[PDB]
């Protein structure tokens, strides 16, 4: 009924200690490396990357639809080279969601030349609720997320007219 | 009402797709076969209508 | 690793041992603690085993 693309974590002030210009092959625009446009993938800055803590504690009188994934690198090099640490973890807490992701490192068979996937995860977060993320790795953080006000539940439609 | 009659599920939820086709199937069924029946009988009925007209 | 060729799904069945005391596990596995890791496209877990009486 009512849908909002903004700002959940603006890319200037939110990650100091991280890169945060990783780019894919796979995700090509222009002939040029590219990613997704809400979701940015962190890397370490410097060598390291320091114990990530963010909250956002929603405001909208909405619900907020956040986006996020966690990186599987094909091999423990691939891990190693990008977050500097063989074992992390991604905790993502609500009020009434909660989980832990482990990276999971295995040699997979190829696709779009990639060797190592990524794993899409969204929540819903109700008006006044709070969400954190934690992680010390394989965080592919939320940049934009939605606001939104459901309507008549209807569904889609695979059409070519 | 309102309605969107098309779910989709993944391939560790068969149970719920065969009770959803199931549900579709029945409200198909009983549908069609009150259609067809009522169509029929109205039919009849509008004929002996028409008839009772001319005879009245 | 096994690679899906044959045109067809394949159902895979597997197991995960849980002895009933810390010993069975010693003599069994030699290891205190051990894992099961299942990683598949669509499919991904790990299983720890609970010893319990
Ligand atoms: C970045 O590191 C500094 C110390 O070097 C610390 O005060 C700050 O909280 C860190 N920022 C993040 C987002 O972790």
């Amino acid at each position: 009924s009512s849908f909002e693309r903004f700002e959940i974590f603006p890319k200037e002030s939110s990650w100091p200690n991280h890169t945060t210009t990783g780019v894919s092959a796979s995700c090509s625009h222009n002939g040029e490396s590219s990613f997704y446009k809400n979701l940015l993938w962190l890397t370490g800055k410097n060598g390291l990357y320091p114990n990530l803590s963010k909250s956002y504690a929603n405001n909208k009188e909405k619900e907020v639809l956040v986006l996020w994934g966690v990186h599987h690198p094909p091999n423990i090099g691939d891990q190693r080279a990008l977050y500097h640490k063989e074992n992390a973890y991604v905790s993502v807490v609500s009020s009434h969601y909660s989980r832990k992701f482990t990276p999971e490192i295995a040699k997979r068979p190829k696709v779009r030349d990639q060797e190592g996937r990524i794993n899409y995860y969204w929540t819903l977060l109700e008006p006044g609720d709070t969400i954190i993320f934690e992680a010390n790795g394989n965080l592919i953080a939320p940049r934009y997320a939605f606001a939104l006000s459901r309507g008549f539940g209807s569904g889609i439609i695979n059409s070519n007219a | 009402q309102f309605t969107a009659v098309g779910k989709e599920f993944n391939k560790l939820e068969r149970r719920m797709e065969n009770l959803n086709k199931k549900v579709d199937d029945g409200f198909i069924d009983i549908w069609t076969y009150n259609a067809e029946l009522l169509v029929l009988l109205e039919n009849e009925r509008t004929l002996d209508f028409h008839d009772s007209n001319v005879k009245n």
